[PDB]
């Protein structure tokens, strides 16, 4: 029994920003964002451990992307700044329970994904 | 540090997970003391951050905000009353010491704490201790995230934040002394020892430095010069960077290989058979018995994705659980800890329980009292596995055979096994899909013995199955695979 609703994303000009949202129907310890760029394997972007707010970000987007969790709801937010063409792709929210965030393991449910396209 | 410090003849501790101090105090008198339990591992007694997202999970107690003895389990005077009352009936108290860290880095600053203390996690301020930013490892951790990224680098595993848990600078004498002051307050109250939480995340030497500052146990209950029992939580299933042996100098270590392997065996998964337990213990690659704290499940892994994963047996699989706990309680390896749990509504998603966060039974956040039914079971969603006849009598079995060697092993090359403990106890298991029907050497004096799994000895009678041991020690055993509890145990104190 778990549903995920991904919001945000869409088209934006290079250097622009977008804020993705992942609203879950229930609490889970780990929530991560992954993306699948045109012709390439899925890649971990950022993950947050919900018991504390601890976050881990892939080198490819650290400093530009910031993941946070709502203080009251089972929802996480991914603020994406300084976007670039290499960031275009389908972003997926996933729920897990791993305490080893840098390994990207332990996810057990995946969202349908949201398209992010960076122009220019 | 390795001696349990339980009274002589008492060989197990029970984890009364999330129980309130007033309930434990009474439980010691009405049950644990008379039934021969050695002690109780209590949940963290120090103040923690209040987690509301989700609503009051059990894990909020692993996020300290001070060392004040004020939690959902009760206040300091109730804690004192519990330690005094339990020690007075021969049951020790072991405190779950959360000393590697304070609360999560993202917790909001304010007084949303169990005793109303203020804290500012964002800037690492815990004035109720008091600790400041320089009392933490942020300046020592070299990872970009500030958390543990590679569990193979001994430095970041010890110096960085365990998933955002603010990491205390355990090398500082100030920090070491603040922790020791807390532990000593507890020892002076009458606590017999400690579970050192998250030990893998502290340097063995920093732990030693803290332990060396500790007082001898309270002489109102212990002989002079007694050292607190120490069991360190370290999960090491083999082939990893940090080994549990790095902590042997400080006291015992939790042997998580134990329940993982036993669970796999009792579930008959991946080709494992109970007959393979003949060389259980060091023969299976486990740490030395005299350094091990063993258990079938613990509060974390009984939720399904801890050390051992789905192989771990719990109260949810009662029949198999009793056989695993029974084998553990009968076997001489390690010092045994029995689990006592509460029920919750599980929600499995692709095999994972997402409702594993649910805290103890409560009414708007206030933990419910443990009610005792006439049949000795508990109400209010407390499972009370430690009161199950099959576990309770095996705790007594272990006391009775204490000090006796492993002897008279037998197996059917499959899942029917048996063994004894010197001339004081014998146990037989049938975990095969057919009848057990064999005459075995029990090693016990001839006579009629009450099987303590199906019943009890009361005066000169048995309430359950009777086992007749002939003059040469052999006895006939017949256990159907359809039996409620497919195992029999007899001992020197169940003989008529
Ligand atoms: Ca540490
Ligand atoms: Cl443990």
């Amino acid at each position: 029994q778990v549903q995920l609703v991904e919001s945000g994303g869409g088209s934006v000009q290079a250097g622009g920003s977008l804020s993705l949202s992942c609203a879950a129907s229930t609490y889970t310890d780990t929530v991560g964002w992954f993306r699948q760029a045109p012709g390439k394997e899925r890649e971990g972007v950022a993950a947050i451990y919900r018991r504390t707010g601890y976050t881990y970000s892939a080198d490819s987007v650290k400093g530009r992307f910031t993941l946070s969790q709502d203080n009251n709801k089972n929802t996480v937010y991914l603020q994406m700044n300084s976007l670039k063409p290499e960031d275009t792709g389908i972003y997926y929210c996933a729920t897990g329970n791993s305490v080893r965030l840098a390994s990207w393991e332990g996810y057990f449910y995946w969202g349908q994904g949201t398209q992010v396209t960076v122009s220019s | 540090q390795y001696a349990p410090q339980t009274q002589s003849g008492r060989t197990s501790i029970v984890h009364l997970f999330e129980w309130r101090w007033v309930d434990i105090a009474l439980e010691c008198e009405r049950y644990l003391g008379p039934k021969g339990f050695g002690g109780v591992q209590v949940s963290p007694p120090n103040e923690n951050i209040v987690v509301t997202n989700p609503s009051r999970p059990w894990w909020e107690r692993y996020q300290p905000v001070s060392y004040k003895l004020c939690t959902r389990s009760g206040n300091e005077n109730e804690f004192r009353d519990m330690v005094t009352r339990c020690n007075n009936v021969g049951v020790r108290i072991y405190v779950d010491a959360v000393i590697n860290h304070m609360c999560g880095s993202g917790a909001a600053a304010g007084t949303g704490t169990t005793c109303g203390s203020y804290c500012n996690p964002g800037s690492r301020e815990f004035p109720a201790v008091p600790y400041s930013a320089w009392d933490f490892n942020d300046g020592k951790c070299k990872t970009a995230s500030g958390g543990i990224e590679s569990y193979n680098d001994p430095y970041q595993v010890r110096d960085c934040q365990l998933v955002g848990l603010l990491d205390l600078a355990l090398e500082k004498d100030y920090v070491r002394s603040m922790i020791a002051d807390y532990l000593n307050k507890l020892i002076d109250i009458g606590v017999a020892g400690f579970r050192i939480d998250a030990s893998k995340h502290m340097w063995p030497g920093d732990i030693k430095a803290v332990l060396d500052k500790l007082h001898n146990l309270n002489t109102n209950w212990f002989p002079a010069g007694s050292r607190p029992f120490i069991f360190q939580e370290v999960i090491d299933l083999g082939g990893e960077a940090i080994k549990s042996s790095e902590y042997f100098g400080n006291g015992r270590v939790t042997e998580f290989k134990y329940g993982a392997k036993l669970g796999t065996v009792v579930r008959k998964w991946s080709g494992e058979k109970m007959s393979y337990l003949k060389n259980w213990g060091e023969g299976w690659g486990f740490m030395p018995s005299d350094r091990a704290l063993v258990f079938v499940d613990n509060h974390d892994n009984q939720r399904g994705h801890g050390a051992g994963g789905s192989s771990i047996l719990t109260f949810w699989d009662a029949r198999l659980y009793k056989i695993a706990v029974g084998f553990m309680l009968a076997h001489p390896y390690g010092f045994t800890r029995v689990m006592s749990s509460y029920r919750w509504a599980r929600n499995f998603v692709n095999g994972e329980d997402v409702n594993d966060w649910i805290g103890p039974p409560n009414n708007n956040g206030v933990i419910k009292e443990v009610t005792i039914n006439a049949d000795t079971t508990c109400g209010n969603d407390w499972v009370c596995e430690h009161r199950w006849r099959e576990i309770r009598n095996m705790v007594w079995f272990r006391n009775v055979v204490d000090g006796q060697p492993f002897a008279n092993w037998w197996d059917n090359g499959s899942n029917q096994v048996a063994f004894g403990r010197g001339n004081r106890g014998f146990i037989v298991f049938n975990n095969d899909d057919w009848q057990l029907s064999s005459t075995l050497q029990t090693g016990l004096p001839g006579g009629t013995y009450c099987d303590v799994i199906s019943g009890d000895k009361v005066g000169n009678s048995c309430t359950g199955i009777k086992v007749y041991v002939s003059s040469d020690g052999t006895a006939q055993f017949s256990i159907s695979n359809s039996a409620e509890d497919p195992f029999i145990a007899i001992h020197a104190e169940s003989k008529l």
